[PDB]
């Protein structure tokens, strides 16, 4: 619970967030996103085109 | 000169305008010849009139 200087209410969480035991190997999530035309398309793959 | 930050609250005595986390500071400097961009945590010093 916080309710410190909210000036709009209480602010609670029972963030139980089941703390499920770590697996044998680490697992990760990735959220990729790309943009076009908002700049020069300067994020390019490695090459030796010349 | 600007002070941007996510969370805001009262100071110790009660005057508003304190940011309680990483705060963005846009301070022009060098007699108007340089712009500072800081993303820091600002701790109110306990000195007199501070």
């Amino acid at each position: 619970t916080r309710q410190l200087s909210q000036l709009e209410g209480g602010g609670i969480l029972v963030g139980v967030g089941s703390v499920t035991p770590m697996t044998d190997t680490l697992q990760m999530g990735f959220i990729i996103s790309v943009q076009y035309g908002t700049d020069t398309n300067s994020v390019c793959p490695m090459m030796d085109l010349g | 000169a600007f002070m941007l930050g996510s969370s805001v609250g009262n100071f110790s005595n009660g005057v508003s305008g304190r940011y309680f986390n990483h705060t963005l500071l846009l301070l022009p400097d060098g007699c108007g010849t340089r712009l500072w961009a800081l993303y820091c945590v600002i701790e109110p010093r306990n000195g007199s009139y501070c």
